[PDB]
């Protein structure tokens, strides 16, 4: 990968797309961001980035963390220093080759729309998509594909795995003016690299292509170490022999090299859960009893703002509190004073079936490091107002059992959700985007008003139709009033 | 412009001759057949007559006696009128589909239904709220009717 | 000065698409480079096959996107949603035989009530004149849809012709003004930018590429 | 002009005609109203399906696509990606018959999404020939996809009209085929009040006993259906080909719009009703008159009456403002204030199709 | 012509014919204003259950699901020609739940059983004891010949008319019947207010007891129903048109005749019908929207609903030019200007719909 030059990028300003090598990413001054035909696609490769870069240059110190951000991290002799690892071949070799295994070679033969996530999941992708997409995959356009696969991806099911945080585990990145900047931003200082992986006696700092996956049913667990871990590739899969000279089929771009195909096979093994991602947060749950470590995922339809307070604010047990991801984590102590802009994305799952794809750029202004508790206020407001539509309306389909109230019965609060959502969208995210931390309640006041003010209307706009019969009239009379009980709870201050 | 309070005051002082004749009536328009009306009504009033809908409904609810229609002030702590939903509701003599049935009627026969029920309660209520309605008496006002009698039915159980 | 032809969209419903390889289909505010430039692709005739004309119709032409709120009876009508559900009975299981599923479902985003005022002006390295535009945009040749096939036209696609020096004051000679607005030009003055992945990759179908609209408020 | 436009106001006794996947009535806000709709998908689909497309369309004598008659024309497109041999192998593939002079034409005029396929077969055969599977082996493996063309080759009308099937089994960016008829989602000129039918299920065996509830939400409405029909588009992909045949495949789609319903929930309730207005018109650009009806109608005798009343009104003041220069033609089946002398007004159905046949005149 | 529309015009005294979950009227908006409703499936069941059904038709068929009693009468009726565990396997090859006792066993929801196919299906099992061949074997030979399934349908007429669907079992693979009628909810043809018949209880001992409410109220209701021809003759097994006329002559006498019997002691609406007309067709047509300027009173509805109804019939046929077989039946015949016959009787329009539009 080093080496290599793999890497697809445009110019900030103005572009033609570009392929590069890591040395010229990390040696320039040139503002490079990132291009290609998909988002998850660009994440994973992003995370990618963040993970070798944080593999190959984590340390002390701070100032050497600001002045690598502002001045280019190499002379071509600094860099060229830096890089011993011969991990990233996959030329291939025999021994190593690729960020996956090799030799176990079960015929039949797959093709490459497996590995692009969303393509073939299910069968509307047959009827809905654009076909031939999985011809031809390149170097940079295959890898990043691998990357994605082993982690943010759930793919394929069947006696196969999905590690290490999970299945559709979401990321948190923090994002600069430029590609370079942004890679660093996301590394991990050697003492907060040391706090969360320190323990390291029985450290594998081998690869599951260096180092395999000690085979069946291990356990052992919490000693996968520093660096097997974030390259863990579970997929236990043979690349197949690479070909031609043509387009990346999408890569976009010509191509020396080619591929057209996979090979696979069935590995299982099982690890004891808690291993310390910097890339994501993880919530904290107790019942009755053990606590329950998990990473965020996405699991509904829902906006993303819903999600903001567990990205950025961290919490303890018990209130039950969540675990905020390492690298903001980090980020927050370095730059105090200055915003965020946080990259976050991930995918929601039924088995090999992708069904929704989220990536988003959300934007912060100063004080999220200090008082997030405003942070999860706007969240909890704005969830607040929502219950209580969805809670009327639920008691206008149902109906009041006591004292004998007959109910609609029609689903009503289903598509008001997704009306409130829509509106919701709008109004959220922009006030959290622009908000004087400081001194800012009075905005979180306009902004009750505002969700009392769309309740209200799509209270009174979804039960309309149903409302000239005296049956059902009686029945909003309470129902509109368990939406005012709702409502009088949240706004009054 | 719109119409005062005077009204319900110079109902309530008329003499028992000429109540007598408005009190006998079955429907509104037969309350413009007659004299006594027209010179109640002459103030407000008749020949606006964007107005004289209005004052027929009105003349012809308080029509139906004396102190049928208790005039009571809003209190200084609700702040908010005691209305005729809440009104019928609290007097408790009336049954909820015969207000069902208000809802469903149509023209003549919405203010007769409504006659016929303010006698057997005996309200007391804000005039000018059941002004108000009368004045438009459009769906809203008679979906909000039923709305305020079974919550303030439910609410008093 | 600058040249501009004034087109715009009044649909029931609209649905202006945005990144998607699963079933549910969702939509944006306003409209996208891509189908903007299909929808005068269609206008002009240019079948799907040929690079050629495509290539050509993008690097011809930049748009800028206000989007009119409704009135009626003096009372304003927001924008709105829809998903409606959307099954097929077949179909295609693949992409190569007669092989068929009894149903797939799909959902699909919609917009109500809407409608876009919408300015569009010559690059410099031009490959036509506004007034073909002008001729295929009165009498299309394949049906102007937007940007479903589900959703017709209420109002013509040209609105009108104009000289002005930035789109913004073109804009204003035609009526409903005050609206929001997006462009690809520049402006002075004003600063936010708007991400979106609505570039047509013309050389590789069928995916797009990101671009930005400036953002501009007129209050 | 290339584009006809039909546009059908007609009104349905109660009813469920479409569905979410919730069991409720699809709707859609219009003029910040809500309406109940059918979606074209819906209507498209009653068309398609039809009983009369099949008669007509089904059935039409465009409906064969001989590939003998196009031996000069697919030489002359594809001589330059391929070999006339190769041409020759897969036609001769495709057809399984040989060279044979046919006085036919030749016609000089060839569907694109017929040579965009073929010229698939030509890619396949050709490297095939590279390989090289001789034909008794390659065959084997295009089995399914020759008899996929084949029987498309048989719907040329239906998938002209109604475009492919799909799963048609075509494989190329002009094997998707679109129009020629474009139809809109159908929503009520009115706002509409929803009433749900709260039934039960009886069991026989156990009859006096509480029962089984269920709810059914239905709903009866004026609906406002638009579709519109691109006749070059047509002509072109389906011939060829002379307008007066495609006209007289036009009247067809106005008959099914003035007629057909989608068949949902008609077992249990019948709105099988006719359109109670249909009218044609000609444009170079297709026009709905949806907002006619962005103002919901109010009902004064029903919904029927004011709902034509504002369409016409409508129609009348902003018609020539557009691009609707000429030619329309209305039928109904009954009112006064006809819109405007400028439409001709049709007694019957019948005699507008005609109207149609006759290119408007 | 395939599709023959049975329109019936039917007057009802003040009655409560059909009831919501609240004990109100069933109801449904049209033109904007308020009509009484009938349920579509509530004819359909006072239909089945009618003497005449079973005069003229025969065996109602039996909507349970409770299995656990159907094993009982299964082994009842058929007993004597079967062995109850052949009985039971048939069953539970059916059903896809299995039979045994298991006191209770229940269905995923109400199916109508015909005996008659259950007995054919016990036959065709003991056919399969033989071989024997496994039960998937016999379902791909039973997929084969449907109509001779169906053939078993004379039985059951009313699942061969209003069709029954599977989830569970074998019958979803065989069990599958669509069409053959389609009939409306039966609405009124003018706007209704409800009348609230507010009654009291009377204690002897003591006699102030306290009130109840019914609503009710007194309408003129349009029924429509259609028939598919060719899809009865398929769901019946192959049986002639000349017998699918007959069971379609005695859906038009229930559909003229017949009325819920929902409240008729208290309320004895047993009415005839003032109007049925019967057309053969190409295509179904429905004549509500005669009605949907609610018919205003001249001297009852009754009379301008006739006259509404006729009027359109007349714009429809000229404007789609129907020709069509038409009759009908009217008792105030007071006069359509239309080609359609006037019979003067019932019987006479049964014959003339026997005899497939006969002049
Ligand atoms: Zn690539």
């Amino acid at each position: 990968l080093l080496i290599d030059n793999w890497i697809p990028v445009r110019p900030r300003n103005g572009g033609k797309v570009q392929i590069i090598n890591l040395q010229s990413l990390y040696c320039s001054r040139d503002q490079w961001r990132l291009s290609l035909p998909r988002d998850d696609m660009e994440l994973a490769a992003l995370a990618l980035l963040v993970c070798i870069g944080q593999i190959i240059a984590p340390a002390k110190d701070d100032v050497e963390f600001r002045h690598r951000i502002m001045n280019p991290l190499t002379e071509d002799e600094f860099q060229q220093l830096i890089a011993p690892w011969i991990d990233m071949f996959y030329l291939n070799h025999a021994e190593h080759p690729f960020m996956q295994t090799k030799g176990v070679k079960a015929n039949d033969v797959t093709p490459m729309e497996k590995l692009l996530a969303g393509v073939s999941g299910a069968t509307n992708c047959a009827f809905v998509n654009q076909p031939g997409q999985g011809e031809a995959l390149c170097g940079g356009c295959t890898a990043i594909a691998l990357f994605n696969q082993a982690n943010q991806a759930p793919g394929f099911g069947g006696g196969f795995k999905s590690g290490l945080r999970g299945g559709t585990p979401v990321t948190t990145f923090v994002r600069g003016i430029d590609l370079r900047s942004t890679v660093l931003l996301n590394v991990l200082t050697l003492p907060r690299l040391q706090k969360q992986f320190p323990n390291e006696s029985h450290t594998e700092n081998q690869p599951t292509w260096i180092k395999p996956i000690k085979s069946n049913e291990s356990i052992p667990a919490s000693s996968i170490g520093f660096v097997r871990g974030l390259f863990w590739q579970p997929a236990h899969i043979e690349l197949c022999d690479p070909i031609g000279i043509g387009k990346c089929s999408c890569c976009g771009q010509e191509s020396n090299l080619r591929y057209t195909g996979f090979l696979k096979e069935k590995f299982t093994f099982t690890v004891n859960g808690l291993w310390p991602h910097p890339h994501s947060p993880c919530l904290v749950t107790v019942k009755k009893g053990e606590v329950e470590e998990k990473f965020l995922a996405f699991t509904t339809s829902a906006p993303s703002w819903t999600q903001i307070s567990r990205v950025v604010v961290d919490k303890i047990i018990q209130n039950n509190g969540n675990r905020v991801a390492a690298v903001v984590n980090q980020f927050r102590n370095i730059a105090p004073q200055s915003p965020l802009e946080l990259i976050m994305g991930g995918y929601r799952n039924n088995q090999a079936s992708i069904l929704e794809r989220r990536h988003d750029v959300l934007m912060f202004n100063q004080g999220w490091q200090q008082y997030g508790n405003v942070i999860n206020e706007i969240v909890t407001v704005g969830l607040g107002y929502k219950t209580a539509l969805r809670k009327a309306l639920y008691t206008f389909a149902e109906g009041f059992k006591n004292k004998d109230f007959k109910g609609a019965g029609v689903s009503v609060h289903e598509t008001a959700e997704r009306h409130f959502y829509r509106q919701s969208e709008l109004l959220i995210p922009d006030v959290l985007a622009n908000v004087n931390f400081s001194q800012a309640d009075e905005v979180i006041a306009d902004l009750r008003d505002k969700l009392h003010q769309l309740c209200e209307m799509l209270f009174n706009q979804s039960v309309a139709p149903y409302a000239h019969h005296p049956k059902l009239i009686s029945t909003l009379a309470l129902a509109r009033a368990t939406l005012y009980k709702h409502l009088r709870e949240l706004k009054p201050q | 412009e719109i119409d005062a309070m005077a009204l319900y005051r110079a109902w309530q002082q008329l003499d028992n001759g000429s109540c007598a004749q408005i009190r006998r009536v079955s429907e509104p328009d037969e309350l413009r057949d007659i004299p006594a009306f027209y010179r109640l009504v002459q103030p407000f009033g008749w020949e606006n007559p964007r107005h004289q809908q209005a004052l027929l409904r009105m003349v012809f609810c308080l029509s139906a006696g004396k102190n049928v229609i208790r005039h009571q002030d809003k209190k200084s702590e609700q702040t908010t009128g005691i209305s005729l939903g809440r009104a019928l509701a609290n007097s408790g003599r009336i049954n909820e589909r015969r207000i069902f049935q208000l809802i469903r009627a149509d023209r003549t026969a919405d203010m007769v239904q409504l006659r016929r029920l303010l006698t057997h309660a005996e309200p007391v209520l804000d005039w000018p709220l059941m002004a108000r309605m009368l004045t438009w008496w459009g769906k809203r006002e008679r979906q909000q009717l039923l709305e305020d009698f079974v919550l303030t039915t439910n609410k008093n159980a | 000065m600058r040249s501009y032809l004034i087109l715009r969209l009044a649909g029931p419903m609209q649905a202006w698409g945005q990144p998607t390889f699963e079933g549910t289909r969702p939509t944006g505010r306003f409209p996208t480079r891509s189908g903007l430039l299909g929808l005068l692709g269609a206008c002009l005739g240019i079948q799907r096959d040929d690079t050629s004309s495509l290539q050509a119709l993008s690097e011809s032409v930049q748009f800028a996107v206000r989007c009119d709120e409704l009135i009626l009876d003096d009372r304003r009508v927001s924008v709105t949603g829809l998903r409606d559900y959307h099954t097929v009975l077949g179909a295609r299981e693949d992409y190569r035989g007669l092989k068929s599923h009894e149903t797939i479902q799909t959902w699909r985003e919609y917009l109500c009530d809407a409608s876009f005022t919408v300015a569009l002006w010559l690059t410099p390295h031009a490959t036509m004149v506004i007034s073909e535009l002008e001729k295929a945009v009165l009498k299309p040749r394949y049906t102007p849809y937007l940007g479903r096939r589900s959703c017709p036209l209420t109002h013509p696609l040209f609105l009108g012709t104009c000289q002005a020096s930035d789109p913004q004051k073109a804009l204003l000679n035609y009526e409903p003004v005050g609206g929001d607005i997006y462009s690809e030009e520049s402006v002075t003055g004003h600063h936010l930018k708007f991400t979106a992945r609505d570039e047509p990759m013309i050389t590789l179908p069928r995916q797009f590429a990101s671009r930005e609209w400036y953002v501009i408020k007129g209050g | 002009s290339n584009f006809i436009n039909i546009h059908v106001l007609i009104s349905h006794s109660p009813s469920c005609l479409n569905r979410d996947d919730m069991n409720m009535q699809k709707d859609a806000i219009f003029g910040g109203k809500r309406r109940v709709r059918i979606s074209s998908q819906s209507l498209k689909r009653a068309m398609r399906k039809s009983g009369y497309y099949a008669q007509n369309i089904g059935e039409s004598s465009l409906r064969t696509i001989h590939l003998a008659q196009l031996r000069d024309v697919l030489r002359q497109k594809l001589g330059e990606r391929f070999d006339q041999k190769i041409i020759d192998k897969t036609l001769a593939l495709l057809s399984g018959k040989s060279v044979d002079e046919a006085e036919k034409i030749s016609a000089d005029a060839v569907t694109p999404w017929v040579v965009g396929e073929i010229a698939w077969f030509c890619e396949q055969v050709a490297k095939a020939e590279a390989d090289n599977l001789d034909d008794k082996k390659l065959l084997k493996v295009l089995k399914e996809d020759i008899a996929a063309i084949r029987v498309n080759l048989q719907q040329g009308v239906d998938i002209a009209l109604s475009g492919r099937m799909a799963t048609s089994g075509m494989m190329t960016e002009l094997g998707k085929v679109d129009g020629a008829m474009s139809i809109a989602h159908a929503i009520t000129t009115h706002q509409v009040d929803s009433d749900i039918d709260w039934f039960t299920a009886v069991d026989d065996l156990q009859e006096q006993g509480s029962a089984h509830l269920g709810t059914q939400e239905f709903s009866s409405g004026v609906f406002y259906r638009y579709a519109n029909i691109n006749l070059a588009q047509l002509q072109e992909n389906l011939g060829g080909a002379s307008r007066e045949q495609a006209l007289e495949i036009a009247t067809h789609v106005v008959h099914m719009l003035a007629t057909e319903v989608p068949g949902a929930k008609q077992r249990t309730y019948a709105a099988f009703n006719p359109a109670d207005m249909v009218m044609v018109n000609f444009s170079d650009m297709p026009l709905s008159m949806a907002n006619a009806f962005e103002k919901a109608v109010k009902a004064k005798d029903g919904f029927l009456q004011p709902s034509i009343q504002a369409f016409n009104q409508y129609w009348d003041r902003v018609a020539n403002g557009y691009g609707l220069n000429g030619a329309a033609a209305q039928f109904s089946l009954s009112d006064v204030d006809p819109i405007t002398a400028q439409v001709k007004q049709m007694p019957t159905l019948e005699q507008l199709k005609s109207w149609v046949r006759n290119n408007g005149e």
